[PDB]
């Protein structure tokens, strides 16, 4: 088999879907890897390194794909619509595996319908133990989660941890973690380890035990995710939290209901009563925000309030991101490959494949 | 002149007490002793022993030393106090636990302009019945200044390493 | 008798010379506290609470300092060679506290001479063991190392803490300092909590115990011309993620740690923070206000760093004058009477009732 995996020309994707690592594997199965010149400078992965493991390294993006059996982008690829015709590098027969965003962008599958390329949606993972291997959305989001507490204290303009200093005691920072789930369980440990007061609310009711677990206090207001409440809930998760939301100098918000547009914890009149040079870290901001005077792409200063929103957190953590992305493809693959017959054998049954395919 | 203990000796001291209250300074951090300290501390706790920490402003090498080590640690910030809103509360202390400090005890701070240490605020540990201070030798802290403590009170010298001697003294409690 | 604090009108200087647990010190000394409206909003410091405190608030800088017995500032006022003349709105006769730079900077010194103006140079306080509350050094500089980690945890493309997932294990990022006095000494500390696995290196030889106290590694060699110890330094800042740049002699140029010919041996995805950049860089590709690349290497070099925490700053930046300050209030009579055989008095005292004082230049 021949295996291809480009670089992303997508403005701000500095992740790849390869590691020298997982070339080294795919060689073992029986893959002939190409990767393009310059593939993962963002991820900070160099073309010799891949080399070192046994890949061959494209000129360019079609040249790479062209010739390809299999393709392992990160991103959906671009239609022709978008600027250049990417899906139409990829080879008439090939088997594409990316986060394709399947249910939102109906116009890229519609193309790879047409040219009878295979296409593996790798967001559209089923819910179960073993599949946690494979899944994009929290190996990606555990790595969202670390970085929020990052650009928080980077546009924080006070210190995270309680000092004790000859010029008096500097106190430590307040964090309150909206949702938690892989990102949110994060935020408590990487806001921690700065030394900050960390506190969460969830709606589900065993995260208790989670946030206590990590060092933090929990305030208490069906497949693995968070079933929508409505105002009865959100109106009574407003005072119970506001005695902390007060005091609280910095605000990461997860929460994600996986159907709906992201829920409202943070209204406009709740930013209000935070403090001043407060930061607000919205992580759903991609799928409407849970704080809704978020905007994606851009630092939005209101209230005197800082409210970060960017789009693409795990790119902004590419060189941790893209290597644990590939890892997700290469136990998505590893389970149908038949060495001896040197082929992939997408089994239509397992249940990986019936949630992940949609094309073929 | 100087009085000496052992491990054995200030477990005697500490686990028969209603009052301990901990002073780290540079030679816990130095030698490490901060897991250490806080299971001593957990052992006092659940022997129903009060427990402190009380960190002097300047106390290690920087700003925020011990707060560092004893987060590395886990002491929860609730027990945790500056010099500021403590040194009344070791009258009503049994014990004064001092670990890897020396300088920020000395009462030569409020004494003689004969030393470089005059002036500056110091933690009252003499206020406290007995002071455990916990270096390996006799040799001076930053200023180059021996402590009058040291030829004085119910002071005991546990001489020797300080991650060791709290460990040996958690032992001796069980 | 008054007391005033201005608005920090240079660029890039969020922070201001008060607080209001400050204010409330002062006042009770028997100060009023006039503020220039909005000086410490920067700092996350309204002056609705400030004048909570106790302290009035002035429309301009004029209306501030004209009638001011004492002026607290954080940097040095202006000169009219500069622009704007902040030294001219200071009353005559009255008392200067601030980060005048006051060595390097003799017209500013001049000028407050000529207006009678009584200067104190807070960066020149003793480094005796009493003036360690005041000294305005050691409690920016601080956090200006614990901000570096900050920043370079921004600009790095991986995570600090080595993290296990179900879908593989990603290693800790690693960090080098150099320079462990108490900036980079902050950073160690900042960096290790964070899960990095952090190193460190100095010309003191009782610096590898203080980095050692915080669990980091002091490169040194195992076993002459001992300045052959640069391939340990070689050696790790090869695999180095981070390096901070602290080191900063003072008066003299920022010496160079970092040669070029060690910035392209490094890799690809690297960051470089020289808090030294403003001094002259302990790596000479470090251009001041600015994050150079090259050979791969982000080499971040901001001004003004403590700034970037103006909020935690502040507050520490006015307890240090009002530490200063507090020993020479006598008021059993309305006065400020600042002692001379005190040491601290002494050494920051540059100028004084229309005459230059300190023997650094006369
Ligand atoms: N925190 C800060 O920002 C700074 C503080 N300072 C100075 O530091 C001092 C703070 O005092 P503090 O840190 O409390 O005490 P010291 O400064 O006196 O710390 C040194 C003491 O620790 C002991 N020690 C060294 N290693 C060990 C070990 N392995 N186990 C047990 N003890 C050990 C030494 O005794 P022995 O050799 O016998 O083991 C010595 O007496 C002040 O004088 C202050 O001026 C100065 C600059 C900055
Ligand atoms: N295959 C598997 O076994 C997988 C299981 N999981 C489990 O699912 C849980 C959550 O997964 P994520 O992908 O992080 O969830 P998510 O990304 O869909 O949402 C983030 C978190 O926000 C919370 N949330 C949503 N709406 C909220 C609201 N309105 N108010 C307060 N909180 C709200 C949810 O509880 C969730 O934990 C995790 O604890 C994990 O154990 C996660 C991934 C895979
Ligand atoms: N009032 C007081 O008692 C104070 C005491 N201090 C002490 O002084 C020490 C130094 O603090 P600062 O003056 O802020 O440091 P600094 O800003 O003067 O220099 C930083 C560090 O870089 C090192 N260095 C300089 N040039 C170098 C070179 N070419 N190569 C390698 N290393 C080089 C120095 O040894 C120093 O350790 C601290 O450890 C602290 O304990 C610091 C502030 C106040």
């Amino acid at each position: 088999m021949k295996i291809a995996i480009p670089k992303e020309r997508r403005p701000g994707e500095d992740r790849v879907a390869i590691s020298p690592e997982v070339v080294k594997k795919l060689v073992g199965l029986g893959f002939e890897v190409i990767v393009e010149q310059g593939a993962g400078v963002g991820a900070s992965i160099t073309d010799d390194a891949l080399t070192a493991a046994g890949a061959t390294i494209a000129s360019t993006a079609a040249q790479a794909l062209s010739q390809a059996d299999v393709v392992w982008k990160v991103q959906r690829p671009m239609t022709a619509e978008e600027g250049t015709d990417e899906v139409a590098l990829i080879k008439e027969g090939a088997v594409l595996m990316c986060h394709l965003g399947a249910l939102t962008n109906r116009p890229v599958v519609e193309a790879l319908t047409k040219r009878k390329i295979t296409a593996y949606a790798m967001e559209l993972m089923p819910r179960i133990s073993r599949a946690q291997s494979m899944d994009i959305l929290a190996s990606q989001s555990n790595l969202a989660g670390y970085r929020a507490v990052i650009d928080g204290a980077y546009e924080f303009a006070r210190a995270f941890p309680m000092m004790m200093t000859a010029a008096g005691t500097v106190p430590p920072a307040r964090v309150l973690v909206f949702g938690v789930g892989v990102a949110g369980l994060q935020a408590i440990a990487t806001a921690k380890r700065l030394g900050a007061v960390v506190m969460a609310t969830d709606v589900r009711a065993a995260t208790k035990e989670q946030v206590e677990s990590l060092g933090g206090k929990f305030i208490t207001v069906a497949g693995g995710y968070a079933k929508e409440m409505g105002e009865e809930f959100r109106k009574k998760q407003a005072e119970a939290v506001l005695k902390e939301l007060v005091k609280t100098d910095i605000a990461i918000t997860t929460a994600l209901i996986p159907g709906k547009p992201a829920p409202v914890l943070i209204t406009e009149e709740m930013v209000t009563k935070m403090k001043p040079g407060s930061v607000i870290i919205d992580l759903a901001v991609e799928a409407g925000g849970n704080c809704p005077l978020s905007e994606p792409g851009k630092i939005v200063v209101k209230h005197g309030v800082k409210i970060v929103g960017h789009t693409n957190v795990p790119s902004r953590v590419a060189a941790d991101a893209s290597p644990l992305f590939a890892k997700n493809l290469l136990n998505f693959l590893t389970p149908h490959v038949d060495k001896d017959t040197k082929t992939l054998v997408m089994k239509l049954e397992d249940e990986t494949v019936s949630g992940t395919c949609v094309t073929r | 002149s100087v009085k000496a203990g052992s491990a054995e000796d200030a477990a005697f001291i500490m686990k028969n007490a209603s009052k301990v209250i901990i002073v780290p300074g540079y030679g816990m951090a130095v030698a490490q002793a901060q897991h250490a300290l806080r299971e001593m501390a957990d052992v006092l706790k659940k022997e129903g022993v009060e427990v402190s920490y009380a960190i002097h402003p300047v106390a290690g090498r920087m700003p925020g030393h011990m707060n560092v080590l004893l987060a590395e640690a886990n002491v929860p910030y609730d027990e945790v106090f500056e010099l500021e809103e403590i040194n009344s509360s070791f009258q009503t202390a049994d014990v004064a636990f001092v670990i890897g400090a020396n300088d920020v005890t000395n009462p030569a701070a409020k004494t003689d302009p004969s030393s470089p240490i005059y002036g500056m605020p110091i933690l009252d540990v003499e206020k406290a019945g007995t002071v455990l201070f916990i270096k390996r030798s006799m040799a001076s802290g930053y200023a180059g200044v021996e402590n009058e403590l040291f030829f004085r009170n119910n002071t005991m010298m546990l001489f020797g390493d300080a991650k060791k001697m709290t460990e040996q003294i958690v032992q001796a409690m069980n």
